């Protein structure tokens, strides 16, 4: 298609990096979280 | 006869064991770790894929010849097949033929042979899902056989192989690219033979067409999908740039970025090396000290071998062009030791103050410079030897003849004798002031400044470094 | 809310169990109710109660064959107002559960979404007003305005 | 590791630094030491 597949290749990336930053900031929210955990605790 | 001819029967089956279910298990469980989680990558495996290519890489890499196990670069490359519940069979027919092997003699057959074997994975029709699976099972029997080094008729072999895995790579670039996983696994793979490259084209010719593809796969990583591919990109372009003339200096300021995360581990201070030469041949050694100091301190833990060693080699040059420098045998390794005897012979004669003692040096040890390409800091050093001579002269005398101190320098003239200490003036070498009537030169020590702003400026690293610590810290203490 | 609902004081873990009952409740979902098993064991009384009655909503017009907490919490229902030595205000809630389960007969439910794309009035209005019973008893009747009837109705034209 | 570059190619030591001073420097030393005195 050209617009299209391949550049819904660019379009569904934005979806992986954006799902990838938010591993990373996901990962920097569940380590946090033990700290609520904790400090509950 | 009799006693070798039972000593042949024994070897064969321990590969046959291990470097059977080796692969199997490993990328045998990377199958379904690339089916899910990917997370990130991780692919654990792929560490362990690190482990198990260096694992045959010392004992017993693929083959020789050897006339017994040769069999197994076709056999990992044959039957898929295809589909993943017809791979069942497939798993069974590997261990048919270990009875095959354990009933008759092992058929051995490569060189010619491995045209169709290489093309085998293309005629089964298909793997079909793993590119990296089949990349791995072809390249395995394909990477230590870069150690036969016959270079005849089997090097165009390592070209098809280039081409097949141009294929597989084609493969890599439209299949997927919407979470991949499959680059970031193949990305270790694409890193280590784009190594074999050019290891291969060490052998024959340079590669000026495949840095054209280089930069293709280099430019092409970003943005789309670059996971630990370009960070050895980089060093593939900069390492026979280095050796290759010119303007590769600067190439790395536009390349940045970083580029970040750092990867793999030592793998960015090496790196951090060859951009350390790069930087000094800009003469700022500022720059250039704490690159090539943290290149050393960032890789653990060797063994092996002798480029950690010459890494070091080239670590304490940005140092002496300094001119302070710590005494290098703290460092002293036994197989170190043995290679830089003319060099540190070099090192020994440069903290002198002597000039006669540093030129004979170069006359007699020359001859190995010129391997190490190193004579660019040979011209330039000479500035730091006077500069070394007047600084010790400066503090250790109140007042000092122009006249009386070249004969000490080898300095030849009184001429000269106002022009090291004219330039010593311009950049802060001595405080001292000089009169010329005769003319002498009288020194003069200033103090009581001093703890003021060299221990703060010190303290803004120190602290800064220790907060570093703590954030380091907390980071992996936070993760239970 | 997961981790809201583990905060120290109960009156947040209140207002968590609440917002799992009202929100979830056109739905049958199970990690809500994995979330509402440990908050009737919380030592504070009234906090049981919050879960007693969002766990009425997450149950209604579900039977056993939905979720294999119902006929868990049917039997606690009856076991903590039949107890003496449990709170009376907590066990308030649990003949209340009781009616919310069977409302209508069994035959109706609260949908705050209709499938046409917009939210009933009625039901959210009753339900919010229905928010703090303690503070006006007849204030639990508006809660009826909530029930809304699920049939089929094959009527072909007028009468 | 052995991975990438590596397979392409009190203490004593900070006295040893003065130590290499007397290397290069005035041998040890005993007999110019000794052979000083009678010139002068």
């Amino acid at each position: 298609l050209e617009e299209g597949k391949a550049g819904s290749g660019l379009r569904q990336y934005y979806l992986s990096k954006i799902e990838e930053l938010q591993l990373i900031v996901n990962d920097k929210s569940q380590n946090l979280r033990r700290l609520q955990a904790q400090r509950n605790e | 006869p009799p006693g070798g001819g039972e000593q042949e029967p024994p070897p064969p089956p321990a590969p046959q064991d291990v470097e059977m279910k080796e692969e199997a298990a490993t990328g045998g469980g990377s199958t379904g770790e690339a089916d899910g989680k990917t997370a990130a990558a991780a692919a654990e495996h792929s560490q362990r894929e690190l482990d198990t290519v260096t694992l045959e890489d010392i004992k017993e890499h693929v083959k020789q010849l050897e006339k017994a196990v040769s069999g197994k670069e076709p056999r990992f490359v044959l039957r898929a097949l295809r589909m993943l519940p017809s791979t069942s069979r497939r798993l069974n027919h590997y261990v048919l033929y270990k009875a095959v092997q354990g009933f008759f003699t092992s058929n051995n057959a490569t060189r010619d042979f491995l045209l169709p074997f290489l093309e085998e994975p293309m005629d089964t029709e298909a793997d079909l899902q793993f590119r990296p699976r089949t990349g791995k099972a072809a390249s395995t029997p394909l990477l230590p056989e870069v150690e036969a080094y016959l270079q005849l008729l089997v090097v165009i072999f390592m070209m098809n192989s280039k081409r097949y895995k141009e294929a597989q790579k084609i493969s890599d670039d439209l299949m997927q690219k919407i979470s991949t996983q499959n680059r970031r696994a193949l990305d270790l793979v694409a890193a280590k033979c784009y190594y074999y490259h050019a290891r291969v084209y060490e052998f024959l010719d340079k590669l000026d067409v495949v840095r054209s593809f280089l930069h293709a796969r280099l430019r092409t990583a970003t943005l789309r999908h670059d996971a630990d591919g370009q960070a050895t990109l980089l060093n593939l372009l900069l390492r026979n740039y280095l050796h290759y003339s010119l303007y590769d200096q600067a190439e790395k300021l536009v390349s940045k970025s970083v580029f970040p995360e750092q990867a793999n581990n030592n793998e960015w201070a090496r790196y951090l090396y060859y951009t350390g030469r790069i930087k000094a041949i800009q003469l700022e050694y500022s720059e250039a000290r704490r690159t090539m100091t943290n290149a050393l301190r960032k890789a653990p833990q060797h063994t092996a071998v002798g480029f950690k060693q010459t890494v070091h080699k080239l670590l304490i040059v940005v140092e002496l062009l300094l001119g302070e420098i710590p005494d290098r045998l703290q460092f002293r390794q036994p197989s170190l030791k043995r290679s830089l005897m003319p060099y540190f012979l070099l090192t020994q004669a440069v903290r002198t103050g002597n000039l006669a003692k540093f030129n004979q040096v170069l006359d007699q040890f020359g001859e190995k410079f010129q391997a190490d390409g190193t004579y660019t800091l040979i011209i330039r050093l000479r500035h730091n030897v006077i500069k070394t001579g007047v600084r010790m002269i400066s503090l250790s005398y109140s007042r000092i003849s122009l006249a009386d101190i070249a004969q000490k320098l080898q300095l030849d003239s009184p001429e000269d004798a106002e022009f090291i200490v004219a330039k010593a003036i311009r950049d802060g070498v001595i405080e001292a002031s000089i009169n010329h009537e005769k003319g002498y030169v009288q020194s003069k020590e200033m103090i009581d400044i001093y703890s003021t702003r060299e221990p703060q400026l010190a303290f803004h690293q120190r602290i800064s470094f220790c907060l570093d610590i703590h954030n380091m810290s907390v980071k992996a203490m936070r993760f239970p | 809310v997961s981790l809201l609902s583990e905060s120290y004081n109960p009156h947040v873990r209140y207002g968590a169990a609440m917002a799992l009952g009202i929100c979830c409740a056109g739905t049958g979902n199970k990690e809500a109710i994995n979330l509402l098993e440990p908050m009737t064991n919380d030592p504070v009384n009234y906090v049981r109660q919050g879960a007693l009655i969002a766990s009425a909503l997450i149950m209604i017009q579900q039977t056993e064959i939905t979720c294999p907490k119902v006929n868990q919490f049917r039997q606690l229902y009856s076991k903590v107002i039949n107890d003496k030595h449990d709170d009376v205000m907590a066990k308030f809630g649990a003949i209340l559960a009781q009616g919310i389960l069977d409302a209508g007969g069994h035959n109706v439910t609260i949908s705050l979404q209709s499938r046409t794309g917009h939210t009933h009035m009625p039901s959210v209005v009753g339900v919010l007003v229905f928010t703090q019973f303690w503070f006006w008893f007849p204030l639990s009747h508006f809660l009826s305005l909530a029930y809304t009837p699920t049939c089929v109705i094959g009527l072909n034209k007028d009468l | 590791m052995s991975e990438k570059k590596q397979p392409v190619d009190e203490d004593n030591w900070d006295d040893d630094n003065v130590e290499d001073d007397f290397s290069n420097q005035l041998r040890a030393e005993l007999e110019k030491h000794g052979y000083k005195m009678e010139t002068s």
